[PDB]
């Protein structure tokens, strides 16, 4: 197979690492386990520590302008590398020994734990003229040589890589998420009653959603139009809770439900990123220098976790708008799904020009 | 900046029931963006192997692939009686993915395309590619020509899902390429039309929410432009 | 003043 490897300014300090993203095994997250090429002639000061930390720009402007980095660290942990220590001792893993016959003495492995309760790597949507750094959640490996972490670690000194956290659909399809509701009206003897419904759970992006919804409207009132809106439910605590919502499929009909009057239809909507496009400040998923991605993964939040993590949640609904004769008469009714990645294969050949 | 994607083995025959080798070598550093496909004598040239590694479904494990750097190379164990076709190599790292001239070997979902014919030199047309059992929101679309005798060419490239448009240098702003997302089907308008554009055209599947090899095409179409009516 | 990640090859067991 391949490996991965990056160079640092300096040329003393080169870090091989085997994958670019890590399966969220749900239960765990592949460990960051990868190697370090070190020069003792070039090294002087016989001190090398290599750091991977969750690491968050904090959103956009800072002091009202965009610049500097105000990394807000969800976690950092660094590893003492050369010389490894006396102390921490844990199994080498196949890829590691692999690299090491490839390398030798020279070479220095590294293991990096990640708990659960972590984010994944999501990117909000840069604006039309975001020449900075795209401001979101991703995970960071930098290597470099110095005798203490107090040591303000010169960028010549270092190497740094960036690396995403990944999710996948469960393989067992999800339930039929749905949900009915029965608006009484003042003015309506009898209630307007709704059904709308999703074909399944899971989803994967760029697949097309199929939702049916039945009516009856024996009212005195008509379903005049209705609108169907795929939206993005992020919640974000960077210091607590923000439920920060946009749309992202809209589609809309004119379809006259009477009063008195039945109605069943099936609509087909599907999410992508060329149509909000203009929408600054969407959601996508891991985002590696500049490159275009997708749209963000559905993010799983487990089931025992307390929902407390101070990161980045993605999940997605449904709602479909029924506007009435005219009061706030007009209904909305919600349906959660999923819109996540397909099974894992390989690594993400991003197209782009050379 | 162009890739070639050269191939060795051009010319090979008389090889019944045994293991053969396919040798592509790639003008650049690529490291796996490189597939291998197969094709009959003017069929659909369906997939065979992806990263270079990974068979296809379906597909026999007779054939194997491996690379060595920039080095490309193929196996059959054994050479099964229907085998007899050309192995076609490309890389796919950049724009313009390039396809190389195959390997003639010899002993003594549905996509369709549509809208093809003759042209006068200088004309315009419309070529179609109906796609059925799949969506374009999830698939990439791709016009590749074949000018016969000659190697193949990725020329249009749709990302539905990003609403881009690839084209190549000999068809930038003279050939556009569209798609009704709505009737599922993908089409291209030629202009000023020359000697050159007389070549079949196929469209192919892409996946284009996690790329991968060229998958299931068409039965490609001729457009021809000749002096003469 | 940055670099550029490249890759690298293994061998099988």
């Amino acid at each position: 197979t391949r490996v991965f490897k990056k160079a640092s300014p300096n040329g003393k300090l080169t870090v091989y690492l085997g994958k670019r993203d890590f399966v969220d095994h749900i239960d765990l997250v592949d460990p960051v386990d990868g190697v370090v090429l070190v020069d003792p002639e070039y090294l002087k000061e016989r001190r090398v520590y290599v750091t991977l930390t969750c690491a968050f720009r904090y959103g956009r402007e800072d002091l009202d302008v965009l610049g500097l980095t105000f990394r807000k660290d969800l976690f950092v942990a660094n590893v003492q590398s050369f010389p490894p220590a006396p102390e921490d001792k844990k199994p080498l893993t196949r890829l590691q020994e692999r690299l090491i016959k490839k390398l030798g003495e020279h070479a220095y492995p590294f293991t990096f734990e990640i708990p659960p309760n972590l984010p994944c790597s999501v990117t909000l949507q840069p604006g039309p003229e975001d020449t900075g750094k795209a401001c979101g959640v991703d995970y960071e490996v930098k290597a470099f040589c110095a005798e203490n972490l107090e040591e303000k670690i010169h960028k010549r000194n270092s190497v740094r890589l960036v690396i995403r956290k990944v999710q996948y659909a469960p393989e067992r399809p999800g339930p039929q998420p749905t949900a009915e509701t029965t608006r009484q009206f003042l003015m309506s003897d009898k209630p307007l009653h709704l059904e709308a419904s999703l074909d399944k759970e899971i989803y994967y992006h760029g697949e097309p959603i199929s939702v049916n919804v039945h009516v009856t409207n024996n009212t005195n009132k008509t379903v005049k139009k209705i609108k169907i809106s795929v939206r993005q439910y992020a919640d974000i605590c960077l210091f607590n809770t923000a439920q920060y919502k946009c749309p992202v499929a809209m589609e809309e009909a004119d379809d006259t439900v009477a009063p008195s009057s039945t109605f069943c239809k099936v609509y087909t909507l599907t999410p992508f990123l060329a149509n909000n496009r203009e929408k600054r400040g969407l959601a996508l998923d891991g985002k590696l220098k500049h490159e275009d991605t997708n749209l963000a993964s559905s993010t799983l939040l487990r089931e025992g976790a307390n929902r407390e993590i101070l990161g980045i949640i993605v999940s997605y609904k449904v709602k479909v708008k029924l506007v009435v004769s005219r009061a706030s008469s007009d209904v909305a009714v919600e349906l959660p799904f999923t819109l996540m990645h397909p099974k894992p294969k390989e690594e993400p050949p991003h197209r782009e020009v050379p | 900046g162009d890739i070639q994607m050269t191939q060795s083995p051009s010319s090979l025959s008389a090889s019944v029931g045994d293991r053969v080798t396919i040798t592509c070598r790639a003008s650049q550093s690529v490291s796996s963006a490189v597939a291998w496909y197969q094709q009959k004598p003017g069929k659909a040239p369906k997939l065979l192997i992806y990263s270079a590694s990974s068979l296809y479904s379906g597909v026999p494990s007779r054939f194997s692939g491996s690379r060595s750097g920039t080095d490309f190379t193929l196996t059959i164990s054994s050479l099964q009686p229907e085998d007899f076709a050309t192995y076609y190599c490309q890389q796919y790292k950049y724009v313009p993915v390039t396809f190389g001239c195959g390997t003639k070997v010899e002993i003594k979902v549905q996509l369709v395309e549509s809208g093809g014919g003759l042209v006068q030199p200088g004309g315009s047309l419309r070529l179609s590619c109906a796609a059925s059992g799949f969506n374009v929101y999830s698939s990439s679309i791709h016009w590749v020509r074949q000018a016969p005798g000659k190697c193949l060419e990725w020329v249009a490239s749709i990302s539905s899902y990003y609403g881009y448009t690839y084209y190549a240098d000999s068809v930038k702003g003279r050939f556009t390429i569209s798609a009704d997302t709505s009737k599922n089907t993908a089409y291209l308008q030629m202009n000023s039309l020359r000697a050159e554009d007389t070549a079949v055209y196929y469209c192919a599947r892409s996946r284009q929410f996690w790329y991968s090899g060229l998958d299931y095409w068409g039965q490609g179409t001729l457009v021809t432009v000749s002096s003469a009516a | 003043e940055s670099c550029t990640t490249a890759s690298s090859s293994l061998a099988k067991d």
